[PDB]
RNA sequence: GGGUUGAUAUGAUGCCCUGACGAGUAGGCAGGCGUGGAGGUCAGUGACGAAGCCUAGACCGUAAGGUCGGGUCGAACGGCC
RNA sequence: UUGAAUGAAGAGCUUUUAGUGGGCCAUUUUUGGUAAGCAGAACUGGCGAUGCGGGAUGAACCGAACGUAGAGUUAAGGUGC
RNA sequence: GUCAAGGAUGCUGGCAUAAUGGUUAUAUGCCGCCCGUCUUGAAACACGGACCAAGGAGUCUAACGUCUAUGCGAGUGUUUG
RNA sequence: AAUUGUUGAAAGGGAAGGGCAUUUGAUCAGACAUGGUGUUUUGUAUUUCACUGGCCAGCAUCAGUUUUGGUGGCAGGAUAA
C-alpha cells in the first residue's frame, strides 16, 4: 500500500538485502586499506612538475 | 486577392500522424509485370510439380 | 448517529456561478460553459472564475452524505418511510414538500417509532 | 508534462459485451465469462469473444459448410461449434450424423441435422458437455461474401462494384468504363 | 488444515534457502567490487612507480537525465529521447555505452545531463526510485520476489543482483535495464549550480557529459 | 452537390409535390365503408350472390 | 426519437456542428448533380465511372415480360419436388417411375447446370435448358422435355 | 491489465486489486440534467392546501440541476421504467 | 547471441463520416527589393487552438504545457524599495 | 512470542455551542479589460448589444450509404386488398 | 422581471462588478443519545446510575515525504601540496 524506503527503514533494508546486517556488523564501508609503500618514478614527478 | 500560393509547412507532421507505412511485403508476390514467356512456363511447371507430388503422396 | 464516515471534504464549497450573471439580469446564475472564441473564462485566464470539472468530484465514500452522515431519502408517506427500517444509520428520511400537516404528523411519529432520522421535522408544525 | 508516444486514454477497440439487450445472450456471456476466467482453455476465450460479435460479424454457417468441415481427416466425430446461426442447404443431399452446438438453428437446418440422427445443442449444453471445449470444431461463416463488401474500397482499377441503384445499359457502362467512350476506369 | 501447515512450512524453508543464496551472492558482489577498486588503484600506483601511465578503462555505463521539458524539441532528438525512455523532465535511464548509443547521446546532448554513475548512486537510485515493469504496470520493487519472478530467468534474484547487472554491464544488462522503469527523479535539492541550465557543463550550464559529476546531481535529485 | 461514395438518386421532387401528397389515413375508414356497402348491397340483392 | 439526435447535444454550442469558418450555407457546390463534368469530376470519375455518355442500341417500347426467363440451377432442382415426396424418390433411383418436375409451373424459364444433382433419374419439363444442365440430367439418367 | 459462483452475495451494465494518464478551437463520440405531451406503475401528493411566484435560510451533485423550510397562493401535480 | 544498438506505449486491417482547403510568427538557408511590422519559397518549432511562471506591458520570445488539493524542489527570471 | 515488518495509534485537556464550520455583506493583500462574432490577430478607435418577460433557429418527408439491434433465414416482406 | 417609493443593514477619495484567502458584522445547519457491570428505584418489573459520541487542540511513540544541524569512521591524490 505504501512504499517504505530502504536507505531509511532498516527493517526494509533487511527485508531486501540480507547482507546489510553483515555489512553493518563488520563496518565494511569504513574499512582500512593496506598501507603499501609505492613511490612514483622520477620521470613521472619531473613531468608533473615540469614547466 | 493576393495570398499564400504553396507551402509544404505541416505536411510532414500530417504525414507522420498516422505514420509512414511500408507496403507490407508478402510471400508469393503477384506475377504482374513478370515476363509472359516465364509466366506461361511457370504455370505448367507448377502444375506438373503438384501432379508429381500428388502421385508420390496419394 | 450514523455509520462512521471519513471526514467530508467538499473541494469547492463555492457555487459555480455563470459568467456575467452578476452583470446582466437576463443571465441567470445557472452554470453555462462559455463557448466564445475570445472568452477569458473559457481560456482560463488568471483572476477569472473557476469552471466545473471532474477534479472537483467528491470522494465516493463521503459522496451524497449530509453533514449528519446520512444519505437523504425523500419520503411521501409511511410506506415510503418504512423502506428505511433496516437502513437507519445510512439513510435519513426527508418529508416531501407537498405533504399535508396532518400527514407529516404520522410520518414523524412512525419515524420516531422506527428510529429513522428526519431531516425536516419542523415543516407545517402548528405552533 | 509528458512527451506522449501514444494516444492517451485510448479504448481497446474491441467489444467487451454484446450490444444486444438479449437476456439469454447476456446469460450465455455470463457463463462463458466464468468459463474464460476459470478454465484457462482457449476455446472459452474464443467463444466469449465471438458472443460479442455483431450480425455482420456472425454470418450464417450452412449445414453444407458443417458437413464439409466434418469431412476433414479425423474431424468426423468432433462437435461443430457455430457461435451464430446455422442455416439449411438443400444443395447437399447427404448430411452426416453429428453434434452441432449453435446459438440459433433455422427450422430447415434443425430438421436436416436431426433427420440424419444428429443433435442440435445450445452453447450452455456445450458448456456442460465440453467445458474446456474438448473435441470441438469452431466454424465461421464467410464475411467478405456480404453484398456491402463489394462496394468497399471503390476506386480506379480496383474492380470493386459501384454503389448503384438501377443496373443495366445506361447505368454506368459508358465514359470511364470502356476504351471507346473516354477511357477505361 | 495439516496440508496447509505443510505448505506453510515448505514455503518458509524455501524462503530461507533463497535468502541464503541472496546473502552469499551479495557477499561475493561486495568482495569483487572491493577487489576491482583496489586493483585499479594499485594499477595506477604501479604504473606511476614504473614510470608509465595507467589509462583507465573507458566507462561502460552512463546515467542520462532529461533536464529539458516537453515543448519545442526537434523531431530527431525527440525520437532519440523517446527511444532512451526520457519522456519527461528529470527522467533518468542507464545507457550502455557503445558507438551505437554515443551517437544517440550526441544527438540529445542539449536536453540531457549524463555522466558515469558510481555504485553508490546506482544503489541509492534502485533502492529509492527503483520500480519494475510487470504487465507494463510499473510495480514498485520493495521485495526480491518480484525481481526473481521477472528477471530470474537471467539469474537475477534480488535488487543487488539487479544493481550488479547495471554497474558491471552484464550479459543481461539490456533485459535488466528495460525491466527498470525510467527513474522519475525530483528537481535537485540544492539547485543545479549554474545560473542558467541550457549551456554545456563545460560552458557553465548543465547539459552534456558531466563525467563523474553526475553522482552529485543525481544524489541531489534523489 | 455530388459528394462521397453513395449511389446516384433520382428523387423526382422538383415540382410543387407538396400540393399533391395523398396520405391514406382513411384506409381503415374506407375498409369499413367497403364492408358496409357490401352488406348493404347483399341485403338489397338478397338471395342473389 | 428526436431526443437521440445530436441537435440536442449541439444546443448551447454556437455553430451547431457545422463550423465557424465553413459556415453552413444554402447550396455551396451546386444543387443536385450539378457540375459532374466540372467541379465534381473527381467524384464522378472515381466511384461512378460510366455516368456520362451513350452505350448501345435503344429499344423502343420494351416489355420486360418478353424477357421473362428465371433461371433454376441444378443444385436446387429437387426443392421443386415437395419435401415429403422427395426422399422416397431419392431412394429407389428408378426409371419407369421418375419424378416429373414441371419447372414452368414452379416459375422458371431456363435450367442451368451449376452442379451435382444426385444419380436419380428425373423428368425435367423446361422451356429452356443449358447444355451442361442437359448433360448432367442425362448423366444422372433422366431426360429434359421441352415445353412452351 | 486483472480478481471474484458448488449462499461470489443474490447489485456480475456489481464489488474489488493494480498501473498509467488528464491542455484544447473547429469537430466527433459518450454519460447525464431539464421541458410539453403518451403507455405503465407508486392501490404516489393535494382545499388539514396542487401548481405557480418571492426568499444575501438549509442540504445534495464537479455541473446541467435536484431537494427542503418560511411567505404568498388557490385546484391540480409529481417519483420511477 | 537466429545472425547490430535502442525502444515498442500492443500489432495488423477495414468501414464510415465531421471540420478544414484565408493563415501567421521565430532561429537558420533563401529569391524580388534601397529597405520594411514588405512580397515569396525550404526544414523545423510554435501561435491559431494555449492557460501558467518570466520578458513592466504584447498571440508567436524564454521556461514550462494545465484534473482537485497538500508538502518539498526548481526552471526562465530575479534578490535597494 | 515480540516488533518501527503489506498506510496511526496511545495518553490528556477544553468546549459541547455559533466555539469550529456554511452562507452572506464588508474590509485588506495580490490578481481580474466586455461579452458575442468574422479574423493571422479583438479590450479595441471593427460589428451587434439601453434593460426585462414571453416567443425564437439542423425539422419532417421520398429514395438511399455505412454501422448497430431484432425477426425469419435461400428465403423474406401480414396491414393493395 | 425590467423600473420605482418607503423602511432596515452596509460600503463609497476619478467607475462598479469578479478570483484566492482571512479579519469584522449579520445569519444558519449539523452532534452529546450511545451497547454497558450497576438496583441508593418509583407506577415494582418500570427504573437507580460515573461510562460512550460531536467540535477544537496539547504531548508521546511511529510510518511516509522532506528540510536544517551536530558528530564519527574510511578511501584517493605528488599515498595531497
Ligand atoms: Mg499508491
Ligand atoms: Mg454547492
Ligand atoms: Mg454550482
Ligand atoms: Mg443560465
Ligand atoms: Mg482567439
Ligand atoms: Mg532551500
Ligand atoms: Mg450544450
Ligand atoms: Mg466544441
Ligand atoms: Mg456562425
Ligand atoms: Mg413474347
Ligand atoms: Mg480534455
Ligand atoms: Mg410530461
Ligand atoms: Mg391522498
Ligand atoms: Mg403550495
Ligand atoms: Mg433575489
Ligand atoms: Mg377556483
Ligand atoms: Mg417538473
Ligand atoms: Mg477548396
Ligand atoms: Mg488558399
Ligand atoms: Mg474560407
Ligand atoms: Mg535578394
Ligand atoms: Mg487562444
Ligand atoms: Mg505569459
Ligand atoms: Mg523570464
Ligand atoms: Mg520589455
Ligand atoms: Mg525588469
Ligand atoms: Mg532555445
Ligand atoms: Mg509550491
Ligand atoms: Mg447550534
Ligand atoms: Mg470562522
Ligand atoms: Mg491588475
Ligand atoms: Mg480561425
Ligand atoms: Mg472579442
Ligand atoms: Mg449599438
Ligand atoms: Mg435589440
Ligand atoms: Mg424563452
Ligand atoms: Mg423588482
Ligand atoms: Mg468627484
Ligand atoms: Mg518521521
Amino acid at each position: 500500500v505504501l512504499k517504505k524506503n530502504p536507505l531509511k527503514n532498516k527493517q526494509v533494508l533487511l527485508r531486501l538485502n540480507p547482507y546489510a546486517k553483515v555489512f553493518a556488523a563488520e563496518k565494511l564501508g569504513s574499512k582500512k586499506a593496506e598501507k603499501t609503500g609505492t613511490k612514483p618514478a622520477a620521470v613521472f614527478t619531473e613531468t608533473l612538475k615540469h614547466d | 486577392a493576393k495570398s499564400k500560393n504553396h507551402t509544404a509547412h505541416n505536411q510532414t507532421r500530417k504525414a507522420h500522424r498516422n505514420g509512414i507505412k511500408k507496403p507490407k511485403t508478402y510471400k508469393y508476390p503477384s506475377l504482374k509485370g513478370v515476363d509472359p514467356k516465364f509466366r506461361r512456363n511457370h504455370k505448367h511447371a507448377l502444375h506438373g510439380t503438384a501432379k508429381a507430388l500428388a502421385a508420390a503422396k496419394k | 448517529a450514523s455509520l462512521p464516515h471519513p471526514k467530508i471534504v467538499k473541494k469547492h464549497t463555492k457555487k459555480f456561478k455563470r459568467h456575467h450573471s452578476d452583470r446582466y439580469h437576463r443571465v441567470a446564475e445557472n452554470w453555462r460553459k462559455q463557448k466564445g472564441i475570445d472568452s477569458v473564462v473559457r481560456r482560463r485566464f488568471r483572476g477569472n472564475i473557476s469552471q466545473p470539472k471532474i477534479g472537483y468530484g467528491s470522494n465516493k465514500k463521503t459522496k451524497f452524505l449530509s453533514p449528519s452522515g446520512h444519505k437523504t431519502f425523500l419520503v411521501a408517506n409511511v410506506k415510503d418511510l418504512e423502506t428505511l427500517t433496516m437502513h437507519t444509520k445510512t439513510y435519513a428520511a426527508e418529508i416531501a414538500h407537498n405533504i399535508s400537516a396532518k400527514n407529516r404528523v404520522v410520518i414523524l411519529a412512525r419515524a420516531k417509532a422506527l428510529g429513522i432520522k428526519v431531516t425536516n421535522p419542523k415543516g407545517r408544525l402548528a405552533l | 508534462g509528458i512527451d506522449h508516444t501514444s494516444k492517451q486514454h485510448k479504448r481497446s477497440g474491441h467489444r467487451t459485451a454484446p450490444k444486444s439487450d438479449n437476456v439469454y445472450l447476456k446469460l450465455l456471456v455470463k457463463l462463458y465469462t466464468f468459463l474464460a476466467r476459470r478454465t484457462d482453455a482457449p476455446f472459452n476465450k474464443v467463444v466469449l469473444k465471438a458472443l460479442f460479435l455483431s450480425k455482420i460479424n456472425r454470418p450464417p454457417v450452412s449445414v453444407s459448410r458443417i458437413a464439409r468441415a466434418l469431412k476433414q481427416e479425423g474431424a468426423a466425430n468432433k462437435t461443430v461449434v457455430v457461435v451464430g446461426t446455422v442455416t439449411d442447404d438443400a444443395r447437399i443431399f447427404e448430411f452426416p450424423k453429428t453434434t452441432v452446438a449453435a446459438l440459433r438453428f433455422t427450422a430447415g437446418a434443425r430438421a436436416k441435422i436431426v433427420k440424419a440422427g444428429g443433435e442440435c445443442i445450445t452453447l450452455d449444453q456445450l458448456a456442460v458437455r465440453a467445458p474446456k471445449g474438448q473435441n470441438t470444431l469452431i466454424l465461421r461463416g464467410p464475411r467478405n461474401s456480404r453484398e456491402a463488401v463489394r462496394h468497399f474500397g471503390m476506386g480506379p482499377h480496383k474492380g470493386k462494384a459501384p454503389r448503384i441503384l438501377s443496373t443495366g445499359r445506361k447505368f454506368e457502362r459508358a465514359r470511364g468504363r470502356r476504351r471507346s467512350k473516354g477511357f477505361k476506369v | 488444515a495439516e496440508q496447509v501447515a505443510a505448505e506453510r512450512a515448505a514455503r518458509k524453508a524455501a524462503n530461507k534457502e533463497k535468502r541464503a543464496i541472496i546473502l552469499e551472492r551479495n557477499a561475493a558482489y561486495q568482495k569483487e567490487y572491493e577487489t576491482a577498486e583496489r586493483n585499479i588503484i594499485q594499477a595506477k600506483r604501479d604504473a606511476k612507480a614504473a614510470g608509465s601511465y595507467y589509462v583507465e578503462a573507458q566507462h561502460k555505463l552512463v546515467f542520462v537525465v532529461r533536464i529539458k521539458g516537453i515543448n519545442k524539441i526537434p523531431p530527431k532528438p525527440r525520437k532519440v529521447l523517446q527511444l532512451l525512455r526520457l519522456t519527461r523532465i528529470n527522467s533518468g535511464t542507464f545507457v550502455k555505452v557503445t558507438k551505437a548509443t554515443l551517437e544517440l547521446l550526441k544527438l540529445i546532448e542539449p536536453y540531457v545531463a549524463y555522466g558515469y554513475p558510481s555504485y553508490s548512486t546506482i544503489r541509492q537510485l534502485v533502492y529509492k526510485r527503483g520500480f519494475g515493469k510487470i504487465n507494463k504496470q510499473r510495480v514498485p520493487l520493495s521485495d526480491n520476489a518480484i525481481i526473481e519472478a521477472n528477471l530470474g530467468k537471467y539469474g537475477i534474484l534480488s535488487i543487488d543482483d539487479l544493481i550488479h547487472e547495471i554497474i558491471t554491464v552484464g550479459p543481461h544488462f539490456k533485459q535488466a535495464n528495460n525491466f527498470l522503469w525510467p527513474f522519475k527523479l525530483s528537481n535537485p535539492s540544492g539547485g543545479w549550480g549554474v545560473p542558467r541550465k541550457f549551456k554545456h557543463f563545460i560552458q557553465g550550464g548543465s547539459f552534456g557529459n558531466r563525467e563523474e559529476f553526475i553522482n552529485k546531481l543525481v544524489k541531489s535529485m534523489n | 452537390a455530388i459528394s462521397k461514395n453513395l449511389p446516384i438518386l433520382k428523387n423526382h421532387f422538383r415540382k410543387h409535390w407538396q400540393e399533391r401528397v395523398k396520405v391514406h389515413f382513411d384506409q381503415a375508414g374506407k375498409k369499413v365503408s367497403r364492408r358496409n356497402a357490401r352488406a348493404t348491397r347483399a341485403a338489397k340483392i338478397a338471395p342473389r350472390p | 426519437p428526436s431526443r437521440f439526435t445530436k441537435t440536442r447535444k449541439h444546443r448551447g454550442h454556437v455553430s451547431a456542428g457545422k463550423g465557424r469558418i465553413g459556415k453552413h450555407r444554402k447550396h455551396p457546390g451546386g444543387r443536385g448533380m450539378a457540375g459532374g463534368q466540372h467541379h465534381h469530376r473527381i467524384n464522378m470519375d472515381k466511384y461512378h465511372p460510366g455516368y456520362f455518355g451513350k452505350v448501345g442500341m435503344r429499344y423502343f417500347h420494351k416489355q420486360q415480360a418478353h424477357f421473362w426467363k428465371p433461371v433454376l440451377n441444378l443444385d436446387k432442382l429437387w426443392t421443386l419436388i415437395p419435401e415429403d415426396k422427395r426422399d422416397q424418390y431419392l431412394k429407389s433411383a428408378s426409371k419407369e417411375t421418375a419424378p416429373v418436375i414441371d419447372t414452368l409451373a414452379a416459375g422458371y424459364g431456363k435450367i442451368l447446370g451449376k452442379g451435382r444433382i444426385p444419380n436419380v433419374p428425373v423428368i425435367v419439363k423446361a422451356r429452356f435448358v443449358s447444355k451442361l444442365a442437359e448433360e448432367k440430367i442425362r448423366a444422372a439418367g433422366g431426360v429434359v422435355e421441352l415445353i412452351a
